[PDB]
């Protein structure tokens, strides 16, 4: 099909718009969310071998603050990514001085690929994601509560005022689907807002494990 | 006391005189009251109430007025067009000697606004009279320029006036930034600006005015070399077109090459469909229709889209350099060269009437792109030979050289000088220190001192903005105000403007002593301008609070 | 008609030299972060 491979590129482009927003990032109003209609009209309208095809749509966003670090987007073409596709962006990142970047896989990772992924973490970060992964902004839904992402000071706050350590707090998996979604790395405490039906607000926090 | 009209002279005189005929004062107003015998019998109960018989006729006279504004309003909505502009005809035949009353003025300009053709004699005597001209509506304003077009330039230049200064101030703002700059606006919150919509009011739907408006930013973009009547057309045009208003941009030739352009400066790129079609566009002007090609290269020479072709090159150049091929063989980069000399050789192809595309040099695409590639490769070599293990680091020192060549094709090829500035733009803000000094010095001497232009020295500031921790060197300060500035600033004052702009903005981190050097160096004299003297005293008060913060 | 002329300038060789150098040193340099990979 072709009308439906447009609607999930712009579905995908859509929760990916979204996750830049809500990671902190420059997204444009219009560009955050626009009609389908607008992304054929500017796109193409058949991404079966034709003009909204990969790697045209390769979304760069800056910071809302020090405009300097970036995570350009990234969409292979081939289902299947692996090493030898993977250093091709590489290279784009390191022709570039950005150290992240997300790229949106099809299906499934080789895991030399995956291993890859961590092989360079201290230097330049990547993440990545499934189709089904990004056809839906699981924020939005009503059994996922406000995250919210703390700085360090608040951080250093928290444990003055309640005099208790990093090993104290509930903590949270580094491969939760939020905690990917926001790409928390390892100890940085998430306060999760959420209405309780007996004190009307509750803000519980999360350290990263 | 026109006419079949009563006393409005005899009633200053009913004013002034007194002194007894009440007979005839109450005959006076039995013939010239409303001659309604129903409303004989109510007025008792009028006399019976207290309160003068001023303000109940005058409500009625408002109500009155009110409900024939809105009857005119609905016989130009309602029916066929013939029997409603023959109504209105005949209304403003009975209500034009009315037109000098200013309780009845309102009925006589909408029944004026909502005729196609209001007769020539009418015109006339509201032209001459300057009230009436200003009371009326767009619409009937505009049948008067359509055959007045010096009343009609008079009525255009100021906002052309407004528009060129407003883009000069948005290039001189205080603030200094890479996210909110000059081109930051979108194509289509600049078209929201006051003097565009004004203007696209005026014209409306007449394509003689708007003709008339193409001609003056003509002659203003040869008079005064002003490159912002460029975009000033881009913008009216591309205004129209988001008010639906087929009955120009059908029959303006640049519509669709303006939009696709329009789209691009949106992107901020122009990938290879978007090329094809604007080649497309170019290639589609006939035999005969070589003025079109005019009018084109005016559209290009927008800074907008200036700025836009010059990005995607340097960009495509980027990319030639990953992918191992050459400038002379990407057809796109071409394309990107070919639309940015018919911007630049707008103004020569318009002045001369000689409307062909301008040659490309072929030693731009065979000697200098590659020689730029050759910067951006040392400086990728650079850049990784810094992350090699400290046991394989050999002492490589950035090349501090700049090839004659590129120097003599900065200095007399306005495509290539061109290029280098937005090169130089791009390595500024990817924060390549070593790079721009390395091409600071060929900036010095340029074609035309395109390096000491308004946009460049405002994109410039705004990326050295992000270089703000280098400005604690003595040498970069010396490099960049000593061998850039400071060579320009005694005989341009807007490059003066823009150095005490970024000083002003940069003070905080520049080393004290060359701080107080170029402090004394950028004092204004004698002959400076206003603009100068403003901006060092606002830099001498921000030096006085950053010494109280000490 | 845009002339294309039928051969490199010396400027462009010259840049072609340059690239191959740096093509092989950064094929050398991959090499080395694999055998420090």
């Amino acid at each position: 099909d072709d009308e439906e491979e447009t609607y999930r590129l712009w579905k995908i482009r859509k929760t990916i718009m979204q996750l830049c927003h809500d990671r902190g990032y420059l997204v444009t109003q219009d560009e955050l969310d626009q009609t389908l209609e607008e992304f054929k009209a500017q796109f193409g309208d058949k991404p079966s071998e034709g003009r909204p095809r990969r790697t045209d749509l390769t979304v760069l966003v800056a910071h809302n603050d020090d405009p300097t670090d970036q995570m350009f987007v990234f969409f292979p073409e081939e289902p299947k990514v692996g090493i030898k596709t993977i250093k091709v962006y590489c290279q784009r990142m390191q022709e570039e001085n950005i150290t992240r970047a997300l790229i949106v896989v099809q299906q499934g990772m080789t895991p030399s690929a995956k291993q890859s992924l961590v092989d360079m973490a201290p230097k330049y970060i990547l993440e990545q994601f499934l189709q089904q992964e990004l056809l839906i902004n699981i924020t939005e839904h009503e059994l996922v509560p406000e995250h919210v992402v703390m700085t360090k000071e608040e951080v250093t706050e928290l444990l003055a005022r309640y005099k208790l350590r990093e090993n104290q707090l509930p903590r949270i998996q580094a491969g939760d689907p939020v905690a990917r979604y926001f790409g928390i790395k390892r100890g940085q405490v998430v306060k999760i807002i959420r209405p309780s039906e007996t004190a009307g607000r509750y803000i519980t926090y999360r350290l990263v494990q | 006391q026109d006419l079949g009209v009563a006393n409005g002279e005899d009633l200053k005189e009913t004013l002034t005189n007194c002194t007894e005929p009440l007979k005839a004062i109450e005959q006076f107003q039995t013939e010239n009251g409303v001659l309604l015998p129903s409303l004989q019998s109510a007025l008792p109960f009028l006399d019976l109430h207290g309160t003068p018989r001023l303000e109940f006729h005058q409500s009625v006279f408002d109500e009155l007025r009110d409900k024939l504004l809105e009857r005119v309003s609905a016989i130009a909505s309602e029916g066929k067009a013939e029997e409603r502009y023959k109504k209105l005809e005949d209304l403003l035949e009975k209500s034009f000697s009315l037109v000098k009353m200013p309780s009845l003025q309102p009925v006589v300009m909408c029944v004026m606004k909502h005729l196609p053709k209001v007769p020539e004699k009418k015109l006339k005597l509201v032209m001459a009279d300057k009230e009436l001209y200003r009371a009326c509506a767009v619409e009937v304003k505009r049948q008067i320029w359509q055959d007045n077009q010096a009343l009609f330039g008079d009525e255009v230049s100021p906002l052309l006036k407004q528009y060129i200064l407003e883009k000069e101030s948005a290039l001189f703002s205080t603030e200094l930034s890479v996210l909110h700059n000059f081109f930051s606006p979108s194509p289509k919150t600049r078209r929201q600006g006051e003097v565009v919509q004004r203007l696209t009011r005026m014209v409306g739907k007449n394509v003689k005015l708007y003709d008339m408006v193409l001609q003056f930013l003509r002659t203003l973009f040869l008079r005064t070399r002003n490159v912002h009547y460029c975009t000033l057309r881009a913008e009216l045009l591309m205004s129209l077109h988001d008010l639906d208003v087929g009955e120009i941009c059908t029959v303006d030739p640049c519509h669709k090459f303006t939009w696709c352009l329009d789209a691009c400066i949106r992107e901020r790129f122009v990938d290879s469909k978007r090329a094809r079609e604007l080649q497309g566009f170019l290639d589609g002007v006939k035999k005969g229709q070589e003025q079109v090609l005019g009018d084109l290269s005016m559209i290009l020479c927008d800074p907008f889209a200036i700025n836009t072709l010059a990005l995607s090159t340097v960009r495509h150049l980027q990319e030639l350099v990953g992918q191992e091929t050459l400038p002379r063989d990407s057809p796109d980069l071409l394309l990107l060269l070919r639309l940015l000399a018919l911007g630049q050789g707008a103004w020569d192809m318009i002045d001369s009437q000689v409307f062909k595309e301008p040659k490309m040099e072929v030693e731009l695409i065979t000697r200098f792109l590659p020689m730029l590639m050759s910067f951006l490769v040392d400086d990728y070599t650079f850049n990784v030979d810094q992350k090699l293990p400290a046991e394989e680091k050999a002492p490589v020192s950035y090349p501090n050289t700049l090839p004659e060549s590129f120097t003599k094709f900065l200095q007399e090829q306005r495509m290539a000088c061109e290029v280098g500035l937005y090169y130089v733009l791009h390595i500024t803000k990817q924060r390549n220190k070593n790079a721009l000094l390395r091409l600071l010095p060929g900036l010095v001497e340029t074609f035309g001192d395109l390096a000491f232009g308004d946009i460049f020295l405002h994109l410039l500031t705004g990326n050295l903005a992000l270089l703000a921790d280098e400005f604690a060197l003595e040498d970069f300060c010396s490099s960049l105000f000593d061998g850039f500035f400071l060579t320009a600033s005694p005989r341009k004052e807007n490059v003066h403007r823009h150095a005490l702009r970024l000083l002003i903005h940069l003070h905080p981190r520049v080393a004290p002593s060359k701080l107080e050097a170029l402090q004394k160096a950028l004092e204004p004299t004698g002959q400076s301008g206003e603009a100068v003297k403003e901006l060092y005293s606002q830099l001498g008060e921000k030096l006085e609070q950053l010494d109280h913060r000490k | 008609m845009l002339v294309i002329p039928p051969g490199l300038s010396e400027e462009e060789e010259a840049l072609q030299k340059k690239f191959n150098k740096l093509k092989k040193k950064k094929k050398a340099l991959l090499a080395l972060k694999k055998q420090s990979s």
